[PDB]
């Protein structure tokens, strides 16, 4: 479910 | 039984902050530039999950847009591409699961301007790069183990939100 | 996180010993956080993936075991600065992809120092015109109480640092002598009182 | 590092604070945390971007907020005694599991029934004696910080009027004066131990009461405020 994790490039 | 997320992040320069889509796959739909500001739905099954879900990840994904936004400025310096205007993101993380419900395979391959990035591999410890700019992206994302916890999303929400899909099927 | 041993005492270069247990549905993705005094949590160290041998921040270092279900954090060379409330902070990673960190009910390591030459002496320090008794430059085996009268107050042993010299050492408003206050626990039968 | 305000506060019961926390430059994660002497270190909530992302087990009337700025603010409206502790926020880069977690300084924060009980620390630095002189050629100044609640001190020694970290030993728990209600007076003391024109001062930085409180006893009010001692 569009993990809280969003990691930046 | 899968779960896509693609992540269509377009700048649209000028008139100002980019134009985000956020097209998901097992579904949802954040379109930034929509009347809702809010994470309208565009799957039936999804209806079912009330108030514990909706602002969550109403929430979350208003984070990733900032998220994807910090990004794409990131491109800005890592291809050097032009600064002329527009430039598409397009994120596609996600996993398999069996029948089962259970961790299959994962994959996080990232997608800027059509071609390919940074991409997951089956071991879901290491990725494997396209471009000489995505060894720096594997630079971060290897020191901060951020392998582990994108596992464990995964091997997590990922598993288990598409586990609850799933059972949305009653 | 089950930190068990709410009072470690270990001497100035023996093995510390701050135990730490873990009780979790998952893999152990493992911290240590230091809180010296007067400032905020700070990284120790912290274990992954790879060495089960982990290394971290002031010469310290944990073995992960399961063998012992125990994250220890050891130190051959003990200082004097190691006496802190250190938490052992499990992140237990929600399904989403974030930590929620949960620590342990906090270990006080002591670091009681070794005293080279003890010499103990109560010497009464009087006011810039109630009276303070002050018990100093005793051996870390010495235990105090409390005091009996409600008068009557103990301040508890500080381990002040020489650091410029390498050295170290561990009241009331009425009758009340300063050769008194010490029936309330073990005492160095050799300890000095001026009178 | 993560700066904090306020850094220490002093309210009643029903009244309303608000704390501040602005993470570290660039980092985009925010969590809280609330240090009890009892309890330990409890987990808050923790937001990213204008998103609360999770949360620990607390009352609903703990509550806070993130801007577009990554910065964050926590409010606490009805005060309750068990509200009084040392309240942390930390920073992160996106919530990594290996980005490590800069905590700040905190905010301590205890809850006085009444008005009346909060009192200005009396401060006074005692002599060192001749017999430490001729014992150990060395020494020791006892200070005490008296009649102060709640213990919302920083009792920093500034010789020659800067902090020292060495030399100072300063108590972990000030004693309280009396025990047998559920307030006190506690009564602090430190220990400087060295080796005329030293200037060694017991400055007991009290972070008394805000103007926003109303008082009505008769007394006088003693609001933040410096308690100095020298010798």
């Amino acid at each position: 479910f569009t993990s809280d994790y969003y990691q930046l490039y | 039984h899968s779960m896509r997320y693609f992540f269509t992040s377009v700048s649209r320069p000028g008139r100002g902050e980019p134009r985000f889509i956020a097209v998901g796959y097992v579904f949802v739909r954040f379109d930034s530039d929509a009347a809702s500001q809010k994470m309208e739905p565009r799957a039936p099954w999804i209806e079912q999950e009330g108030p514990e879900y909706w602002d969550q990840e109403t929430r979350n994904m208003k984070a990733h847009s900032q998220t994807d936004r910090a990004n794409l400025g990131t491109l800005r310096g890592y291809y050097n591409q032009s600064e002329d205007g527009s430039h598409t993101i397009q994120i596609m993380y996600g996993c398999d699961v069996g029948p089962d419900g259970r961790f299959l395979r994962g994959y996080r391959q990232d997608a800027y301007d059509g071609k390919d990035y940074i991409a997951l591999n089956e071991d879901l410890r290491s990725w494997t790069a396209a471009d000489m700019a995505a060894q720096i992206t594997k630079r971060k994302w290897e020191a901060v183990h951020a392998a582990e916890q994108r596992r464990v999303y995964l091997e997590g929400r990922c598993v288990d939100g598409l586990r609850r899909y799933l059972e949305n099927g009653k | 996180v089950a930190q068990p041993e709410d009072q470690v005492n270990v001497a100035e270069g023996n093995p510390l010993t701050v135990k730490c247990t873990y009780s979790v549905s998952g893999n152990p993705y493992l911290f240590w956080y230091v809180q010296y005094p007067n400032r905020g949590l700070q990284f120790l160290l912290k274990y992954i993936t790879g060495d089960n041998l982990v290394k971290g921040s002031y010469g310290f270092e944990a073995e992960f075991n399961k063998s012992q279900t125990s994250f220890h954090l050891k130190k051959p060379s003990a200082l004097v600065s190691d006496s802190a409330l250190y938490f052992c902070a499990v992140r237990v990673v929600t399904s989403g992809g974030s930590y929620i960190p949960t620590f342990g009910r906090g270990t006080s390591l002591i670091v009681h120092p070794y005293i080279q030459n003890p010499d103990p002496a109560v010497y009464q320090l009087r006011d810039s015109k109630k009276s303070v008794c002050l018990f100093t430059d005793f051996d870390s085996q010495t235990n105090v109480s409390q005091s009996k009268d409600s008068d009557v107050y103990i301040t508890d042993k500080c381990v002040l640092d020489m650091r410029s010299m390498d050295f170290k050492s561990n009241w009331s408003n009425k009758d009340f002598a300063c050769a008194n206050a010490f029936n309330n626990s073990i005492i160095p039968e050799d300890t000095f009182f001026p009178s | 590092g993560v700066t904090q305000t306020p850094r220490y506060l002093i309210k009643t019961r029903g009244q309303q604070v608000t704390l501040s926390c602005s993470p570290i430059s660039g980092h985009r994660s925010v969590s809280w945390y609330q240090q009890t002497p009892g309890q330990g270190l409890q987990f808050l909530f923790e937001y990213f971007s204008e998103t609360q992302r999770n949360k620990g087990n607390f009352p609903g009337r703990f509550s806070g907020r993130q801007f577009s700025n990554s910065r964050s603010e926590m409010n606490v409206s009805t005060l309750e005694l068990g509200d009084s502790a040392l309240y942390l926020c930390a920073s992160s880069l996106a919530g990594d599991l290996g980005t490590e977690a800069f905590f700040g300084q905190g905010t301590r924060l205890t809850v006085v029934e009444d008005l009346k009980n909060v009192f200005p620390p009396e401060v006074a630095v005692f002599e060192p004696s001749e017999a430490e002189i001729s014992h150990t050629q060395k020494a020791t100044l006892v200070c005490l910080a008296t009649g102060f609640y709640p213990d919302h001190v920083e009792l920093s020694w500034w010789v020659n009027g800067k902090e020292v970290h060495s030399g100072v030993c300063t108590d972990p728990q000030p004693l309280k004066e009396q025990p047998a209600l559920n307030d006190s007076r506690y009564a602090l003391s430190s220990r400087l131990r060295v080796s005329p024109r030293n200037h060694f001062r017991c400055q007991v930085q009290f972070y008394g009461l805000s103007e926003n409180d109303e008082w009505t006893q008769d007394r006088a009010k003693p609001v933040t405020q410096i308690v100095s001692a020298e010798a």
